[PDB]
């Protein structure tokens, strides 16, 4: 399998980057970015990186969600101004949140949990 | 009370602090779905009677 | 024996008839009434201080 | 999600992972199974 | 730019105690109303086939 | 209620104080070919593989009845 | 064009110039949408003016 | 302030007046109170219609013929009834496909999902048992055919089957326990629609967007109201072009011809909603083999929350791969009302393996894939 | 916690196991959960009797008479139907009498008492009209005389009547949907029921003392499982000697003699817990002032907890008077099952005037009386 | 003590009561129910 692994990367990469362009396409007409897509409802890694941000950051996220949301109840995409100016792969999250999947691949080898659960609502 | 201790904007001329120190009477809406009346249109209102 | 199959076609024709005209015309006033209540959040303005 | 993405993200490891002793005692609910099986039907020439 | 009519609205449209047996009426004349129409055109379409054509034919 | 921290200026106008039903017919025919463009390739592949699959089986159907005549 | 003008045919029970020009306003339409406004109705003219003539 | 005195205005305000909703939902986020008004409607038409129908196989046809004729308004309840059976698989069926393409059954909505199948279990079940009521052709040859096939069970096959029947076949005792059965389980579908609703409300409905959506909530009575009002409209519309211009027209004839066990039709087939079920069946050349396929059908519809990844419009490949499966679940609809045929049984394989790699390969691995494009 | 992370185990632990509960509680307080094992042991056997019975004369009682007879464990099955209707009223009836004796209906548990009242009048019609299922003389005849009886309302009586019957007499309409009501009522007294312990958990209970018991509560699933589980068992004992040694012992001969609507019985009275409500119609000499009065007595019912002053002990002399009307209310049950006569008559009539005088006068004016003698 | 209770006590005056306009607007709607009887039977003509 390493004969044919040292090559079948620059393919991943390749592909990866057609699948970015493509989404962030459609990514741009709503004003979001790459990371606005997780969910800390979803995903409760993303849900302690997202406590471990800066309260400005947070509050950009939520006001690009808004927007967003607001567009697409509109029926809308963003004017012609605004869209090219959008930067959809901007990554504000993809740091804190590989390290903390990090912190959790090593916690689990030594037998222990991660310090956090879902969000448990009522 | 002071806004600055109370509501504790940030510093500078943003979009946001513009219209809080000074709203402007010029309001635009969204007409994509619905174009408005002219401003101060008097009388109760036709949907009633749909 | 096509009426001894299906004796009340014409009755159920003339109500289906009836239905049908009072139904389309709920649709348009229903649709009316749901554009109204929605309307003051189809068209509310939001600016923010986010560019992107 | 929690069922194939904690495979797939490396949260299952064999040091979380359930141990021998308990997959044992876990596993021993069955008999009582089949004997709840065998108490409720009776299906059987066990008697002699 | 079209507005319902003020002494209008205060006759029939200020309460509910008032709206709603106008309602009521309103609603027996719009069923008379499709219920004519309807059998005045199922009526004409297919004059001379129904029972009460034959009937009146035999007089 | 799951505070939620956002800087804003929202407006909102009176549903009295604009029209109803008025803009519906102009959007009407941009929204029709919006919404075919957005949900064309779908729809096609739907389309191509069901009545590709369907007429196939359709045919060699018949082609299997023609095979049992004398 | 093609099922607009035979479905209109079939419906009529006739043949005669009416399916040419409803085929023609129904194909018009639809490439006149989207478009500013002599367009809607300039394009329905045109298709079902081929019909005409074509006829 | 008045609904906080009594605990019940307080209940309907907070889940029904002012329960927060994505203000950007769709028209296909409304599937859901139209399957409840479905299911509402089934209750009272067949609660009416259970004043006139006579459970024994001597009266059971000719009550239903009476109840058409001579009952002032039965022919509009049976119709009623017989169609909105179909209309209520129509928007459930629908219901279940929103769910699937927008991947909605992820986390936190397991347990949405899970009460979902098994609202859709007893409602196979409850139409299945429905339709032998009639005793009919069709009637009691597919209640025949189906409970026939608890004897691919080995050793204990016979034995489960002839309890089902009440004797050695189909007759007088399965009539009169599945008019108890049938009258039974509707409340069942209300209690678990109930927790499944109130599952819902824990934490909130997804959007079409796929993003969180706790910054833009709006009040659920005043909003979703008309904008349901307007569904139920549409279906209304329908409902009323099938009870009254096309009655019979998602019918068979056959039920209208009383049962006969020493005559069988020459094509047995159920209704409609039935057929994809009988199509994986029929495709395998073994009866245990299709009910083990039929059940690991629905097992991997249970583990969908937990093996499923990738949702709506932002993840392509998968929203590209969802119209391949609708299009192999339409043929799978199709291939359910034709005869046994060489190329039938083949097509049938084919699309029977394509439905199972679609669910078993595709949502977990291309899913993943694309997580990983995406935020990798 | 595990029960803290799925929102079913969070409900059933916080409202059946951590519920907390006075712990001076006696045996009276078992009453409740006694009922919901009767509607639950009632609902249970009566859909196994469904899978037996048919709803159509000519075919009724030989259903009944085959399922005595021929169906395995059908005798069993029939005859726990018939003594649970009995002992589920004695339970629901000892229940009503606790909160009358306790003055459980007062602030703030009035919503517990006027869905209890509710619970009550459901529990009434389900057991008339399933009475009437057998179609025996008994049924057949109280049926007729008691449908019979809204000819008292002026203008729109027979109307009504004729309405309610399908025809022009008690036939094959009138228990065909008698059928489908009775099939469908106890689903209602259930939903019921769980909207009433519900209105309890809010404020949770009395206790025998009368004081405030916040101070002094224990877990309820623990404590207060096995205490009603002693009294299930004393039930169980109760019902299996009814069962199974004097099945027809609180019935009457002449249900089991087919029904003829051109022969009348000689007496004609309905089953034991219907009879007081007889003998107060029967001993009123006017239909329409039996039928006000029959209404009054259930209104009365309705406004106790807006009148009714004074609870258990410590509070004596409203006490002393409980025990009058215990003995008034078992008269009245006494006098139901007797013949009309002038004695009778007029003693039933003393008995109804005394029964509204407790509940209108004795009630609020003698609860005043001691609330200005205690803390006056 | 929502009740008889309350006019034991004295918490019923003549204030607290509600006024003839009040009671003339619940009142109305007296007519209201007779109407929509009317409107769900239609019996035309029927006074006498
Ligand atoms: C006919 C051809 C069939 C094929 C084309 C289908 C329609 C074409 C346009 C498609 C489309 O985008 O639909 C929405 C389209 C416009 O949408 P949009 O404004 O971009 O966005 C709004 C949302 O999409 C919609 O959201 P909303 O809730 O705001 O709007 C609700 C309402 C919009 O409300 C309306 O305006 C509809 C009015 C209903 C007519 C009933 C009249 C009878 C009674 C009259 C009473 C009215 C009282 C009002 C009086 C006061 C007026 C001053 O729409 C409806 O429910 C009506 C049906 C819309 C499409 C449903 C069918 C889709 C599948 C196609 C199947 C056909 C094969 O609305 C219409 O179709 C209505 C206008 C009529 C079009 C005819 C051609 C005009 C040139
Ligand atoms: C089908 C079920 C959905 C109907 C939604 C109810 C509603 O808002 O009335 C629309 C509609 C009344 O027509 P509309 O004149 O266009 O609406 C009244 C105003 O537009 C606006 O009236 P509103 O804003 O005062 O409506 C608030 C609504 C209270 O709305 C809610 O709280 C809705 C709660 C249930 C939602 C059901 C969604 C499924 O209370 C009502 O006035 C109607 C109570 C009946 C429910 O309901 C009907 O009576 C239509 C038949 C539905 C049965
Ligand atoms: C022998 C028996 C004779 C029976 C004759 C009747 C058969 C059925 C009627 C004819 C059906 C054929 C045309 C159907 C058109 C339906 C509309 C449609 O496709 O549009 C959807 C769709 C619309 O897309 P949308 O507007 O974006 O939704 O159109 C397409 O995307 C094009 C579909 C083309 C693919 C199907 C082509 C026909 C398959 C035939 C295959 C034959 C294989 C032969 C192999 C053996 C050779 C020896
Ligand atoms: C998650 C699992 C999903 C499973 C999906 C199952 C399929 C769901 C969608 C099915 C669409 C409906 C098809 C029903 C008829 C199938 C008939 C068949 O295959 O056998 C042919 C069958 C037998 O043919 P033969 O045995 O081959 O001769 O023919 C018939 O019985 C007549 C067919 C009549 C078709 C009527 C079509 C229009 C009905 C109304 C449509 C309403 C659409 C939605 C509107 C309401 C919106 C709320
Ligand atoms: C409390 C609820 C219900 C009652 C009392 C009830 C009762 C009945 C009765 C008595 C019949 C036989 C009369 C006839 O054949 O026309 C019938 C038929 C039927 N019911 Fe219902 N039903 C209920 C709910 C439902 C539900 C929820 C479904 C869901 C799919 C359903 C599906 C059917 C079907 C398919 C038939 C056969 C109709 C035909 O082909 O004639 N029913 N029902
Ligand atoms: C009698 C049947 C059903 C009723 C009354 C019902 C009711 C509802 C309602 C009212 C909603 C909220 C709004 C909506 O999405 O429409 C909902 C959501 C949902 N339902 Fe259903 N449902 C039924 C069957 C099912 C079935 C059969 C499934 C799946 C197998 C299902 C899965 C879901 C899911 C996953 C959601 C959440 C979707 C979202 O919020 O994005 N339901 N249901
Ligand atoms: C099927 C019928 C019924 C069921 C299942 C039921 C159930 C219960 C249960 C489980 C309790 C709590 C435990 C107990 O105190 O026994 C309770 C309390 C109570 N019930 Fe019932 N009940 C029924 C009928 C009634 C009726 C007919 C009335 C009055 C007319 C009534 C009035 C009350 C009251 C006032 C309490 C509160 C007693 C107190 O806390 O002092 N219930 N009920
Ligand atoms: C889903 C719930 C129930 C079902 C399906 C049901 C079913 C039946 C059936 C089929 C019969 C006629 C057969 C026979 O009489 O042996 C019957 C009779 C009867 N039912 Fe039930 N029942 C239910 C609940 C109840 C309840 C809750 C009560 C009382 C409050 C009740 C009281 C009676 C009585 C008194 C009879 C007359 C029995 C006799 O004298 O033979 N039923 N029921
Ligand atoms: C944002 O999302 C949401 C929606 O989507 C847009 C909704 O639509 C709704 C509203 C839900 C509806 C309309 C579905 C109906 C609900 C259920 C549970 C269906 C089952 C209930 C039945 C059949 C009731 C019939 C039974 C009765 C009345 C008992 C018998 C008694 C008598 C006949 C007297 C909610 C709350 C919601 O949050
Ligand atoms: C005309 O006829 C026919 C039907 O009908 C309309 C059919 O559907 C089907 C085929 C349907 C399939 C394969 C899907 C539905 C399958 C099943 C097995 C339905 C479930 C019903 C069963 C097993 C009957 C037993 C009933 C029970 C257990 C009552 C429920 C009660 C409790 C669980 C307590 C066929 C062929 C048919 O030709
Ligand atoms: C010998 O004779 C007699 C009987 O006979 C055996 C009796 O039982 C009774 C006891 C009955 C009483 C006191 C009245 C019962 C109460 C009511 C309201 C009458 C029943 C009403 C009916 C049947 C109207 C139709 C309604 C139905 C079926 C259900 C309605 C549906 C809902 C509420 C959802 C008496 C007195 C009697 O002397
Ligand atoms: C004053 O203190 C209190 C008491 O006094 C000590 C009580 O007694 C109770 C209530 C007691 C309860 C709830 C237990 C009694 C049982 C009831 C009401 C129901 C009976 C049901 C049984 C035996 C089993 C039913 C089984 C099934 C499968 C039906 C469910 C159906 C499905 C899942 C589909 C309460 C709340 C209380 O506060």
């Amino acid at each position: 399998t390493s004969l044919l692994k040292q090559v079948a990367l620059p393919v991943f990469n390749s592909l990866a980057t057609t699948y970015r362009s493509v989404v962030g396409a459609k990514l741009a007409k709503y004003g979001l970015r790459f990371d606005d897509l997780q969910d800390p409802l979803k995903d409760e890694d993303v849900a302690e990186a997202l406590r471990r941000l800066p309260p400005d950051v947070v509050v950009a996220r939520n006001c690009r969600l808004r927007r967003a949301l607001d567009l697409s109840c509109k029926h809308e995409a963003l004017p012609k101004d605004l869209l090219e100016k959008q930067t959809p792969e901007l990554s504000y999250l993809q740091d804190v949140l590989n390290e903390v999947r990090a912190e959790r691949r090593e916690r689990a080898q030594l037998g222990a949990p991660a310090p956090y659960t879902r969000i448990y609502y009522d | 009370s002071d806004a600055v201790e109370v509501f504790k904007p940030e510093t500078g001329l943003t979009p946001t602090n513009r219209l809080s120190m000074a709203p402007t009477p010029y309001i635009k809406y969204d007409e994509h779905n619905h174009k408005r009346f002219p401003p101060g249109t008097e009388g109760r209102p036709f949907a009633y009677f749909v | 024996l096509a009426w001894a199959s299906y004796p009340y076609q014409d009755e159920m024709r003339v109500m289906g008839i009836k239905a049908c005209l009072m139904i389309s015309i709920l649709i348009g006033f229903a649709a009316y009434s749901k554009r109204l209540r929605w309307a003051p959040i189809k068209s509310q303005r939001i600016v923010m201080d986010v560019v992107n | 999600p929690i069922g194939v993405w904690s495979v797939f993200q490396g949260y299952v490891t064999p040091a979380r992972l359930p141990s021998i002793q308990t997959l044992t005692r876990v596993g021993a609910w069955g008999g009582v199974v089949v004997v709840g099986g065998l108490y409720m039907v009776q299906p059987w020439d066990w008697l002699a | 730019v079209m507005r319902l009519s003020e002494a209008l609205y205060q006759t029939f449209f200020k309460r509910s105690t008032v709206y709603i047996p106008m309602l009521l009426v309103g609603a027996y004349f719009s069923n008379e109303a499709i219920d004519y129409a309807v059998d005045k055109m199922w009526t004409t379409r297919n004059k001379g086939k129904l029972f009460s054509d034959i009937i009146a034919e035999r007089t | 209620r799951q505070n939620i921290p956002l800087r804003e200026i929202l407006y909102q106008l009176s549903p009295y104080q604009q029209d109803v039903i008025r803009q519906t017919f102009t959007n009407a025919p941009k929204t029709f070919l919006r919404f075919f463009k957005e949900k064309g390739v779908g729809l096609a592949t739907f389309g191509v593989l069901f009545f590709g699959i369907k007429g196939y089986t359709e045919h060699e159907m018949h082609q299997e009845r023609l095979a049992e005549r004398y | 064009f093609s099922f607009t003008d035979a479905t209109v045919e079939n419906m009529r029970g006739k043949h005669d110039m009416t399916s040419g020009m409803v085929a023609g306003a129904v194909t018009g339409f639809l490439f006149g949408m989207g478009r500013p406004m002599p367009q809607p109705v300039a394009w329905p003219l045109a298709f079902a003016g081929a019909a005409v003539a074509a006829d | 302030r008045m609904h906080n005195k009594i605990q019940l205005l307080s209940v309907l305000n907070t889940h029904l007046v002012a329960y927060p909703t994505p203000m950007n939902l769709n028209y296909s986020w409304n599937g859901g109170s139209l399957a409840g008004m479905m299911l509402a409607s089934q209750m009272l038409t067949g609660i009416l219609l259970a004043m006139h129908y006579v459970g024994h196989v001597d009266y059971a046809f000719a009550s239903v013929q009476h109840l058409m004729t001579d009952v002032p308004s039965g022919m509009i309840l049976r119709y009623a009834h017989a169609n909105g059976a179909s209309l209520f698989f129509i928007v459930v069926y629908l219901h279940v496909l929103r769910g699937m393409y927008y991947g909605s059954g992820a986390q936190p909505r397991e347990i949405v999902w899970i009460s979902g199948v098994v609202i859709l279990l007893v409602m196979i079940i409850t139409a299945f048992i429905g339709y032998v009521l009639p005793w009919g052709q069709m009637s009691f040859w597919g209640a025949t055919v189906i409970t026939s096939l608890a004897t691919a069970i080995p050793v204990v096959g016979k034995h489960i089957m002839y309890w089902l029947w009440g004797g050695f076949s189909v007759d007088n005792p399965t009539l009169n326990r599945f008019y108890s059965f049938h009258y039974t389980l509707p409340f069942i579908l209300a209690g678990l629609s109930v927790f499944h609703i109130a599952a819902l409300h824990q934490y909130g409905s997804t959007n079409p967007l796929g993003v969180n959506s706790q910054s833009s909530l709006i009040s659920f009575g005043s909003y979703f109201g008309a904008k349901d009002l307007v569904g139920a409209l549409f279906l209304a519309l329908v409902f009323s072009i099938l009870v009254f211009f096309y009655p019979d027209l998602l019918g068979h004839p056959d039920n209208l011809i009383p049962a006969n066990p020493y005559s069988t039709p020459q094509h047995i087939v159920p209704e409609w909603y039935f057929l994809w079920v009988y199509a994986i069946l029929r495709s395998i050349p073994n009866k245990a083999m299709g009910v083990l396929a039929i059940g690991l059908v629905f097992a991997s519809l249970f583990a969908m929350p937990f093996i499923g990844l990738g949702g709506g419009k932002f993840r392509i490949i998968t929203e590209w791969l969802y119209w391949t499966f609708l299009a192999d679940v339409l043929l799978l609809t199709w291939l359910g009302g034709n005869e046994i045929t060489p190329i039938t049984s083949f097509v049938g394989q084919c699309c029977t393996a394509y439905l199972f790699f679609y669910l078993l390969v595709c949502q977990p691995l291309v899913g993943y894939l694309e997580t990983q494009f995406a935020h990798g």
